[PDB]
């Protein structure tokens, strides 16, 4: 159950989408039309994780099933805020290249409609050859002498 | 067949009597109408009895084959029962 | 495969079976008798180890080890015999018929789960070790047990625990005036069911047809000649056997007996000398060769070492393309090399590895080969084969190593001296027509060896007694009439073309 949130998830319909997949881990948050990227590194997250003293999985679930995830944008920079735990997080994006991302766009949409149908199902129902008289030894044919063609 | 369902229940009788168990496993097996008179019965297990003092099993096999191949299943169970020294008809010897 | 084979006959004696439904066709018990007679002949010529039973149900006497009634026990598990061939042909004829049916009776009621425990009890009275536990059922009827359920339900039981056991069985179903259907009660006996022996079977069944076929070759079980060595290095080594895939057929050796009473003479050598006629021993003898007037002395623990260069197994030394192997470098049938892995591990591994490699690289391995102590060494060559399998994923071609032996520079004889005379392109092109014309397609088992057939059919008309010995058609005759009435006018043409009018061949 990969978690993923929609601002805004109200009446008005949403604008755009975040989610987190593969904890080289990176939040990606989407317009349907252009993307925003973490592009975390091992080394980038051992230092973040130091400087904020840590999984943040768990957190961002936490926020996105009680819709505590502030977004901002500007340029091709994108700010996130998570709250729920001790202190918030802040986390920076940059407009991510769209040759590489259309595969994610597209690998996106095939996992929401699979994930759509599975739920709407889940909540629906809530020796030839052998010789005979030699066990073990091929039949033999009878030798056919010379049969011209 | 040693592995078959009925070797293990026989062996395993936990040392529901064996008289029992035996009359289960020779229903399907054994005739309808056994052959035997009170006085081949004896004659059959005196022999037995016989070839066990004069250490002689390959009679006592004999005698074991014939008895179960001329008696229906509920005769085999009483004849075990009778072997075996233990019948409890329900009615003290008194 | 280890042990023996063993093989009981059901024939059913029901009045059935004792009828023929129309003229000039034999009644099914004495087709019965003949196929069961061809077995026994089969069973004596290709492997006399094998123990054969014949046992008749249905029969007013009985004879069983536990007094079963309605059942004869005609012939216990024993090695086959001209004896038993004898006793069943008594029952051959029509006269047999009577005789069977005097001295057994017919017409009587039977069980089949009685005759499968006699046949049980038999299969477990042999001593020695059975690889195969078979029965046949030569029987017409196909509802016995028809006004009773009780039957019916203990030879399904009865079928079962053989079949747990390890017995194997077959229904030889004969002819029928209405019918024989499988379906109905034989389904669930018969160990293994076929689909499409499912419908009603008007005629005889196919089997009936491969058992009255007789066969006339030994069988011989697979096993190693010798488990040697292969040393690609003083410290690399693998353990390999050997097989030959191709030997030589003898008759078998003859036996002295004795013209008074027939029986057999032990024969027994002894030496001694002329002047003290005392009994001497190999160690107690020297060797000697004359050349010209000198003689030469040497004991016979000399003489086998004479010929002792190195220890018994294959030592590697290179690799040689396949196309320097001449074809005509031929001395002795080839041998099979195929790795044991019961000696050294890790050798199976290294030997696919090699036998791939070479299959790739085209190149044969050459060794020093030495089969025993105190035998000459050879050179031989390992040429890698790839497993060949035909239709229906049957092996023709196992994978292994083919040993071919090198002939050395003394086997080689000088041809005298000829002179080329080429050929001119008229009579090139003749021989090429007759060559197309008498075209054949060749396989390794399409000739026999006349003179093993006609020793096993004199052998046969000794043992039983017969009137004359069938003759064995040789297919290693040429058939001179077909080829001439095929080949018409090419060969006057040929002659004409070639040899002069004042030849005279």
């Amino acid at each position: 159950s990969p978690p993923l949130c929609t601002l805004p998830p109200g009446p008005e319909p949403p604008r755009f989408v975040c989610y987190c997949e593969g904890e080289g881990f990176n939040l990606y948050v989407t317009d349907a039309a252009e993307l925003w990227s973490t592009c975390f590194t091992p080394d980038s997250l051992a230092a973040l994780k130091a400087r904020f003293g840590l999984d943040i999985t768990p957190r961002f679930r936490a926020a996105c099933e009680q819709q505590a995830v502030a977004l901002t944008l500007q340029e091709d920079r994108a700010s996130l805020t998570l709250s729920g735990g001790p202190s918030a997080l802040a986390f920076d994006l940059s407009k991510v290249p769209g040759p590489e991302a259309a595969p994610r766009l597209r690998a996106l949409t095939l996992g929401l409609a699979k994930r759509v149908w599975s739920l709407e199902r889940r909540l629906a129902a809530a020796c030839p050859g052998e010789s005979l008289i030699n066990p073990g030894f091929k039949s033999k044919k009878p030798a056919g002498g010379v049969d011209f063609d | 067949p040693r592995d078959g369902k009925d070797a293990l229940k026989l062996l395993n009788y936990r040392t529901g009597d064996f008289a029992m168990i035996a009359y289960f496993v020779l229903k399907p097996r054994c005739l309808q109408k056994g052959s035997l008179t009170i006085q081949q019965v004896n004659d059959l297990l005196d022999s037995i009895a016989s070839n066990n003092s004069a250490k002689r099993k390959d009679l006592i096999k004999k005698s074991l084959l014939q008895l179960i191949t001329q008696s229906s299943a509920l005769e085999q169970k009483w004849l075990i029962r009778m072997i075996i020294k233990d019948l409890k008809l329900g009615v003290s010897q008194q | 495969y280890s042990g023996r084979d063993s093989l009981i006959f059901l024939v059913d004696a029901s009045k059935a079976m004792f009828e023929s439904q129309s003229e000039d066709e034999l009644t099914p018990f004495d087709m019965s008798i003949q196929c069961i007679q061809s077995v026994y002949i089969s069973k004596i010529i290709s492997s006399d180890r094998d123990l054969l039973a014949v046992v008749f149900y249905g029969t007013e006497k009985d004879k069983n080890s536990v007094n079963f009634k309605n059942i004869y026990v005609l012939q216990e598990l024993d090695n086959p015999g001209a004896k038993r061939i004898l006793e069943l042909d008594q029952f051959k004829g029509q006269q047999g018929q009577k005789r069977f049916q005097d001295m057994m009776g017919h017409g009587s009621d039977y069980s089949l789960s009685e005759v499968l425990w006699v046949c049980a009890n038999l299969f477990s009275d042999v001593q020695f070790k059975m690889s195969h536990k078979r029965i046949m059922l030569f029987t017409n009827e196909d509802n016995p047990h028809g006004n009773d359920s009780a039957k019916a339900s203990r030879a399904r039981t009865k079928a079962g625990d053989l079949r747990d056991t390890g017995i194997f069985l077959d229904l030889m179903h004969l002819k029928k005036p209405g019918g024989f259907d499988i379906s109905l009660f034989y389904r669930d006996i018969i160990s293994i069911a076929e689909d499409e022996d499912l419908r009603v079977h008007f005629e005889e069944s196919s089997k009936l047809e491969d058992l009255l076929r007789k066969v006339r070759a030994k069988e011989t079980r697979k096993r190693a000649l010798s488990r040697l060595k292969l040393k690609l290095n003083k410290d690399i080594v693998i353990s390999v056997g050997i097989y030959n895939l191709v030997q030589k057929a003898l008759k078998p050796p003859p036996i002295k007996l004795y013209r008074e009473t027939n029986e057999p003479v032990k024969t027994k050598t002894r030496t001694f000398n002329t002047s003290t006629g005392g009994l001497l021993l190999p160690s107690d003898t020297k060797r000697s060769q004359i050349y010209g007037s000198r003689q030469i002395i040497l004991e016979k623990e000399e003489t086998e070492e004479l010929k002792r260069f190195d220890d018994p197994g294959l030592m590697l030394m290179g690799f040689k393309p396949l196309v320097l192997l001449k074809k005509h470098h031929y001395l002795r049938p080839s041998l099979f090399v195929y790795p044991e892995e019961s000696l050294v591990i890790g050798s199976s591994t290294l030997f696919s590895a090699l036998l791939i490699k070479c299959l790739e690289k085209e190149v044969a391995a050459l060794c020093r080969y030495t089969p025993r102590r105190n035998i000459p060494p050879y050179f031989v060559a390992l040429v890698p084969q790839e497993e060949e399998l035909d239709d229906q994923k049957i092996q023709v071609t196992p994978p292994g190593f083919q040993l071919v032996f090198l002939p050395f520079a003394d086997d080689k004889r000088k041809m005298p001296f000829t002179e080329k005379i080429m050929a001119t392109p008229e009579q090139v092109g003749k021989m090429k027509a007759i060559v197309e014309k008498l075209r054949f397609t060749y396989r390794s088992d399409s000739f026999e060896n006349p003179v093993l057939q006609q020793h096993f059919r004199n052998l046969e008309a000794l043992a039983l007694d017969l009137m004359e010995p069938e003759q064995a058609v040789d297919l290693t005759l040429p058939k001179v009439e077909a080829m001439n009435k095929r080949l018409g006018s090419l060969v006057d043409e040929f002659k004409e073309l070639v040899y002069p009018p004042d030849y005279n061949p």
